[PDB]
């Protein structure tokens, strides 16, 4: 099993918490370990985070970025530096940011502004996923 | 002050000395008229005076600051004079609500100086614990009442050393 | 008079203070004990009647008055002081004026928490 | 002295007093937030060193300790600043951090160059994560490479308690490149690097968080102590006024009055 | 109190004794801070004495200084070399409680005479820091400042 | 990814952009709290 560990520093979600499986998308992807796994490190993308609690429940989230932390054991420990549950978040404004996003980038001239804005783009769009 | 002071002082004369068969006398030393006017009317309306009672339930005994020093000086021993009949004689509890032996402990030093006594420390009778130790052992409770005394005291400066 | 006649009047004893003073001074040199302070007692006694002389008269006295407004002049806001303590138990009130507002400009300027009013307030208005 | 200035003192000692609980409760105040904020915060920097220390981290072969801005929160910053000052001499970049606009003058002036960076508002409007995050960014982004490196602050044990507390700060990215902490990774030079940033960042707003709070009740009580202090005090003076008080005032109708009414 | 005020003027030495230190059981119980002899001067008595209670009178009286503060706002909010001299001079306190072998009664304790050097020297020892990391109460109730050493290290267990 | 991250960027800036998208995502009053988040404002001190 998975003691899941979700929080993000400013809000702790599921704390060691009998959660099954979290697929996380991870900059590193989107796997979903579930329980146990060996130590790894994976980074957090901004994707969405799908808590399959051991329940068949799962919770959502996007994620913005952190660190998932695979231990060896059964606590995985997803820190992420932005986690939200998805309830709080706004396709009105995805889109919306989107279309700025996609506006800057095109001037955003030089890899890390146009970065920038990709992030944000890729943010906004992987906000999209689930809005 | 006025907190119902009276109010509860007229509350405590009808949780005791009507429930127990009690008797009051209230000496006013060196109070306002006004408000003891006012208390009148309170009394009244209390009913521990009752207009319709020439021996309701309390004498109001007043020594006002108006009066010169020596009545106010006088006006609780004279009560407590009453009280004594209406302890002894008429057996009674008595309540005896005192304002205020602060101001009668001022009104006394008033005389000790202008007596040309010296009223000792901090200008204050001589005898201030005499006049007190009669007093105090004026009121009692013998073999027939109590006078159960209710002293209001001003508290010179808060202070009280 | 007026109090007894119905009118309503205002005597302001402006200021009450510089004549204790007086009166003081009229007692020792009278030889008379004074006392506190240096100041007789009954300096008490002599204002206790004359503010007991400013009352609220009844409908027989026509419902007059006489309202004192006797003034202290706080020697450095000293009231501890043997006459504004001997008035203060008088009084229906002080009216504590306070200079750090007046400087603050803040006039009136006031010590509305040391101001008093023992009674004032049967005698407002409910608008206010 | 006599009572006047008694007076003064006792005067301006309520005031202070007042004032000592004024910016007492206020720091309660901000505790009782430091301590909600505590929550995903604990979990948080309790996370990064459960990597760190799932594992364990060691060093190659720097130093960050932080506080506040003020004192008279007690001498927590002074422990800190102790123990940085201790430290160094082994080092091996030698590289001091101290955040703390406390850890400026009780540390930034021996350190005042040996530091990295130094961070102000260290406390005093609250921070949060995202200053970690800030503080974070632009020090990866410095040229002092990461050497040993500890990380300093009022642990936080209770409010009544905070242990200056120290960690490892191996950013040093070859302490996660190395050893068998290598073999906890199980995946690449990317995410060792972009942890340990992003654990730093956990970190360092956990150490944070521990010390201000730390610092944010340890003001607390200085301005309570304070203020219980004065009352005591009060107490004792204001008999000392009294007695002086109607010493004088009975004495001097004796010298008015006999003394010099004597006869007079 | 113009009585003892008068006195002084009579007076070549006056032996004011502190309410406080006898407060603090200290025995002896002096004021020192006015138990004091117009012929302190290093002219007569040596200036090595003179000096070294000068710098006591001084580590006390700063000491003093600062007792006003601390009395409800404890430390930190001081420098530790002042700590230093205030603690030395509460050594120096405990030391001028040297023990009365007279009122064992009293005491229980068997008390001592001093002489002088042990005295000069002890309180330039201590001034030396060389008591300083001692308990205080070593001094406490002592005479020679090497019994308070004997006695600090019992004290020290 | 690495337009970001071999424009190098600190792994805090990505993320921070990444976090700060988000609070820059959110609805509402929601999107109100964001700056809490974004306690930043750390003085620059930099010895």
């Amino acid at each position: 099993q998975m003691s899941f560990t979700f929080a993000s520093p400013t809000q702790v979600f599921f704390n060691s918490a009998n959660v099954r499986q979290v697929d996380v998308p991870t900059q590193t992807g989107a796997f979903g370990i579930l329980a146990a796994h060996v130590p790894t490190l994976q980074v957090l993308r901004p994707g969405l985070v799908v808590v399959h609690a051991e329940d068949g429940t799962t919770s959502k989230y996007f994620v913005s970025s952190g660190s998932v932390t695979v231990n060896a054991d059964s606590s995985v420990q997803l820190l992420a530096e932005e986690a939200v549950t998805l309830d709080m978040l706004d396709l009105g404004a995805a889109k919306a940011n989107l279309e700025k996003a996609q506006s800057e980038l095109l001037g955003a001239a030089d890899e890390a502004t146009r970065a920038e804005i990709q992030i944000r783009i890729e943010a906004n769009e992987a906000l999209v996923k689930a809005l | 002050a006025g907190v119902g002071k009276t109010v509860l002082i007229m509350e405590l004369i009808n949780n005791v000395a009507k429930a127990h068969g009690g008797y009051s006398v209230f000496a006013g030393v060196g109070e306002r008229t006004r408000e003891g006017n006012d208390l009148y009317h309170e009394m009244i309306e209390s009913g521990v005076i009752n207009l319709k009672d020439a021996t309701s339930k309390v004498a109001l005994v007043y020594g006002q600051m108006n009066e010169p020093p020596g009545a106010r000086a006088r006006v609780a021993l004279t009560g407590l004079t009453v009280a004594e009949y209406f302890r002894d004689q008429e057996g009674q509890d008595v309540l005896l609500f005192i304002d205020n032996i602060f101001r009668f402990t001022q009104a006394g030093s008033e005389v000790s100086a202008l007596l040309g006594r010296i009223p000792s420390a901090v200008g204050y009778q001589p005898t201030l614990a005499t006049d007190m130790g009669t007093m105090q052992e004026r009121i009692t409770t013998t073999k027939k009442g109590s006078i159960t005394s209710v002293q209001a005291i001003y508290v010179p400066a808060d202070d009280l050393t | 008079y007026f109090r007894d006649n119905g009118k309503h009047a205002l005597i302001i004893y402006d200021d009450l203070s510089k004549q204790a003073v007086a009166y003081r001074q009229m007692s020792l040199l009278l030889r008379r004990p004074p006392g506190r302070e240096a100041y007789p007692g009954d300096v008490f006694y002599l204002h206790s009647r004359l503010l007991e002389r400013a009352a609220k008269m009844n409908d027989a006295f026509g419902g007059g008055s006489l309202t004192a407004l006797p003034v202290i002049e706080t020697q450095a806001g000293d009231v501890s002081a043997y006459i504004p303590t001997n008035v203060i138990s008088i009084t229906d009130g002080q009216i504590f004026l306070e200079t750090e507002l007046f400087y603050k400009g803040i006039r009136p300027a006031i010590n509305v928490g040391l101001s008093v009013s023992r009674v004032g307030s049967a005698a407002q208005t409910r608008a206010m | 002295a006599t009572l006047k200035d008694i007076t003064r003192r006792l005067k301006s000692i309520k005031n202070i007093q007042k004032i000592t609980k004024s910016m007492k409760m206020v720091a309660a105040a901000k505790y009782a937030r430091a301590e909600r904020e505590l929550k995903p915060a604990r979990v948080y920097g309790v996370g990064s060193l459960a990597l760190y220390e799932k594992a364990d981290i060691k060093t190659p072969e720097l130093i960050i300790g932080v506080s506040s801005d003020r004192g008279l929160c007690g001498a927590i910053h002074s422990s800190v600043a102790k123990q940085m000052k201790s430290e160094a001499a082994n080092l091996k970049e030698v590289k001091i951090i101290g955040v703390g606009d406390k850890i400026r003058s009780i540390l930034h002036r021996t350190h005042s160059d040996q530091f990295l960076v130094t961070f102000k508002e260290v406390g005093r409007r609250p921070p949060t994560f995202g200053d970690a995050s800030v503080i974070a960014l632009e020090l990866l982004n410095s040229g002092y490479e990461f050497d040993e490196g500890s990380i300093i602050f009022n642990r936080f044990r209770s409010v009544i308690s905070y242990k200056t507390e120290e960690k490892p700060i191996f950013s040093l990215d070859t302490i996660s490149s190395a050893e068998s902490m290598s073999i906890y990774d199980d995946i690449d030079a990317d995410v060792l690097r972009n942890y340990q940033e992003y654990s730093l960042a956990n970190i360092i707003y956990y150490s944070l968080k521990e010390s201000t709070t730390s610092e944010q009740s340890a003001r607390m009580t200085a301005m309570d102590n304070a203020s219980k202090n004065a009352s005591e005090m009060i107490d004792k003076l204001t008999l000392t006024f009294n007695r002086t008080r109607q010493a004088v005032i009975t004495k001097e109708l004796i010298e008015i009055i006999s003394g010099a009414a004597a006869l007079d | 109190d113009p009585a003892p005020a008068t006195t002084f003027a009579h007076l070549d030495a006056t032996t004011v004794l502190s309410r406080a230190i006898a407060e603090l059981g200290i025995y002896p119980a002096v004021d020192p801070l006015d138990s004091t002899s117009r012929i302190m001067d290093p002219n007569i008595v040596g200036s090595e004495h003179y000096d070294v209670a000068r710098g006591v009178q001084k580590i006390l009286q700063d000491y003093k200084s600062l007792q006003d503060i601390i009395a409800i706002l404890g430390m930190d909010e001081l420098s530790e070399e002042d700590k230093l001299t205030v603690s030395r001079a509460r050594k120096i306190q405990r030391f001028l409680s040297q023990p009365f072998q007279v009122a064992e009664v009293f005491t229980g304790h068997l008390g001592k005479l001093v002489p002088l050097k042990e005295t000069i020297k002890g309180f330039q020892q201590i001034l030396a820091g060389e008591y300083d990391h001692l308990p205080e109460q070593a001094f406490y109730m002592v005479g020679p400042i090497e019994e308070a050493v004997a006695k600090a290290d019992k004290l020290a267990e | 990814v690495a337009y970001w991250r071999q424009a190098g960027l600190s792994y805090i800036r990505y993320s921070q952009i990444c976090a700060k998208a988000v609070r820059d995502a959110l609805k509402t009053e929601f999107k109100a709290n964001a700056m809490k988040t974004s306690g930043s404002t750390i003085k620059i001190v930099k010895v």
